[PDB]
């Protein structure tokens, strides 16, 4: 299946979806902004959904 | 240790650690429920009775220097005085088992 | 009018029956007419008492569900708050089995919830009625009264309940055996389930590191930093910009994915481990600690570590008896002994640690009192080499953070000057 | 309290000669650590007071 | 005359108590250690060791 | 015609509840507030107020 081995930069932050959950993309299109506050966060970093 | 009766309603005053206190125990459907007050003026109503949680929740209530108190098991008015007990613990030591707690 | 405010800003207030009563037939009297039969007979009176249950009943169910998100409470609340984060409820299972042993006569029938008795006296009861061949084998199932994780006893069991001519309920392996959870967390537990989650929580990674590192088994110290800088601020870090730099020490470690469980288990999500320039401690293995992929339905990660340098140190005493006999051999078993820690007080010779003749003369003193000692000396050397030169010894030898000394019985020479 | 709630490597720092004014010049020396180190970074500052 | 060098150790220890330690070994109060008597040795190992 | 600028902050609003809560604010459902009787200016101060 393939994994993204670096992710290079510290503090840097991602994550990955499958197709099994169908989320929406509204969700995804919601969920990356710090605005709303619902996602784990570490200093220094900036985090991603995809 | 606070001498207690079985009865299934009662309230017994006493002067312990250089304070005045009057509580109150009750049956309420299933469990107990406890009434403090202290210097005459109302702390707290209703706290649930439980092992080994102590009764005074919040700091502005239990100490900046006062005690607490706790049960060994859950209450149940037919057993006092046999197995039940009451205990008070001044600032001191109670701050001690707070450390414990975790 | 009789109406009370009993929710104020302590909590709520429940009330005797015997007033709620009164303040009832007081409304029913002011109601009707000031000279009113209120008894159990006559209706109305039946009405006050069906009045006065609804009233204590509502204000009783009221005040029980009073303050419950605070984690004291019970049943069922008190679950809704566990699993807010995490906890599992029911497990109330039983331990069902299947693949039976049952010798009996030819061509009968062996009724339904037979008692079934184990060695230690449990009580089991077969579950499906069954029919015995002409051979006389058979199997069944079993299942028991109390809903427990009961463990059987691989014996022939005995009967308690007889049916006719079939005897001998007997085990085998090849019956399938069913582990049952037993109502595991009722109450109190989940609470210290909370506090132990909490505790986990609390620490940052340098608390995180030395407590995890701490709790495998036969380790002995662990010195962790954290270089802050891509400049030597107490050892040369200079491989990242940001590492964390981990040195665990140990008297052999029985488990070595142990500790690369365990610091799996404290991981930032944003830092590197990679520390040092090829010049601080070697580490177990090179380019990662090969760990386990994941005990939470994951893949596989990397992580490194590095253990210290091993020394080994050298220590002259020169001592005068005195008014008292002293073993030699038994003051160099208390050098030892302080050593490896084993004295309350004073930790020991862990990583990164360095010895003075002063620290040993102190365990001397503490250990044995009624003795003179004239000097004391030490010295250190990298591990393996040959008894260096008289002129080796020094008052005092610093070590680097990476670095543990050693110390060994025939290592220490005595003189009775 | 400072220290006991980062974890990162290197989150002190300084704003510019355009802010509050530092409560000290280097640094802030926390001196003990749960791991005994001999570690001191930190850093922060104050507010202007304004007048409305 | 005696003379220390110390670091700061584990616990906060008020530096007026190492100074009592010596008294009672010179003045033989301590078990095992006799004392400050004729022809005593002042050494730093047998009083500095036993100040620990 | 009103119009508002507001940031969301940490708990948003919804716009049709913003209005409708103004709107019924004109008549003057809260105490003390008579609402827009004949004659009465409004004010962008006394919508804030409301919102308050």
């Amino acid at each position: 299946a393939y994994i993204g081995l670096p992710t290079s930069g510290a503090f840097k932050l991602e994550y990955r979806v499958g197709p099994a959950l169908n989320l929406s993309p509204q969700l995804i299109n919601l969920m990356n902004d710090r605005a709303v506050g619902i996602m784990p966060t570490c200093a220094g970093c900036d985090v991603k959904v995809i | 240790k606070i001498p207690l009766t079985a009865v299934p309603n009662q309230a017994i005053s006493f002067n312990a650690g250089s304070s005045y206190w009057k509580i109150r125990l009750y049956q309420n459907m299933d469990m107990m429920n406890a009434d403090i007050s202290r210097d005459g003026v109302i702390v707290c109503h209703g706290v649930r009775c439980f092992g080994g949680i102590p009764l005074l929740q919040y700091s502005h209530q239990y100490r900046p220097d006062y005690g607490n108190f706790v049960f060994d098991r859950d209450a149940d008015w037919t057993l006092f005085g046999d197995g039940i007990n009451l205990f008070y613990l001044d600032g001191a030591e109670f701050a001690e088992y707070q450390a414990l707690a975790t | 009018m009789a109406n009370y405010n009993y929710i104020v800003d302590t909590g709520v207030i429940v009330a005797d029956t015997a007033d709620v009563l009164s303040d009832v037939e007081a409304e029913f009297r002011a109601a009707l007419g000031a000279n009113i039969n209120l008894a159990a007979s006559t209706p109305q009176g039946s009405l006050v008492a069906a009045e006065a249950i609804a009233r204590s009943s509502v204000m009783r169910n009221e005040a029980r569900i009073a303050n419950t998100i605070n984690p004291n409470v019970s049943f069922g609340t008190f679950l809704d708050a566990i699993c807010a984060l995490m906890g599992i409820e029911r497990g109330s299972d039983l331990s069902t089995f299947g693949y039976g042993v049952q010798v009996t006569g030819r061509s009968q029938t062996r009724i339904s919830t037979g008692s079934r008795v184990q060695t230690p006296a449990g009580a089991i009861f077969t579950v499906m009625s069954d029919v015995t061949i002409p051979a006389g084998g058979v199997a069944t199932i079993d299942i028991k009264s109390q809903e427990y994780g009961n463990i059987p006893l691989p014996v022939g069991n005995l009967i308690i309940i007889d049916g006719t001519i079939g005897w001998s309920g007997a085990k085998v392996i090849a019956s399938t055996r069913v582990d049952p959870g037993s109502r595991q967390m009722s109450d109190a537990e989940l609470k210290n389930a909370r506090v132990n989650r909490l505790a986990i929580q609390g620490r940052n990674s340098t608390m995180a590191i030395k407590a995890y590192v701490s709790a495998v088994p036969n380790v002995t110290s662990v010195n962790v930093i954290e270089n802050n800088t891509g400049a030597v601020q107490v050892v040369n870090g200079v491989s990242f910009t940001l590492p964390y730099a981990v040195w665990v020490c140990v008297a052999g470690n029985p488990d070595k994915q142990a500790v690369a469980d365990a610091l799996w288990a404290a991981h930032n999500g944003g830092t590197p481990w990679d520390y040092g320039a090829t010049n601080n401690g070697v580490p177990v293995d090179g380019p990662n600690g090969v760990p386990v992929r994941d005990p939470a339905s994951g893949r596989k990660y990397v992580v490194k570590w590095t253990t210290p340098i091993m020394y080994d140190g050298y220590v002259n005493v020169t001592v005068q008896q005195g008014s008292s006999s002293v073993a030699p051999e038994a003051i160099q078993n208390a050098v030892v002994n302080y050593a490896q820690g084993k004295v309350e007080g004073e930790e020991g010779l862990v990583v990164g640690a360095s010895l003075s003749a002063f620290e040993v003369a102190g365990a001397i003193a503490r250990e044995i009192p009624g003795i003179y000692i004239k000097l004391c000396q030490v010295a250190c050397v990298a591990a393996g080499s040959p008894a260096p030169a008289p002129g080796d010894f020094t008052s005092e030898y610093v070590m680097s953070a990476f670095g543990q000394a050693t110390i060994s019985v025939g290592n220490v020479r005595v003189t009775f000057v």
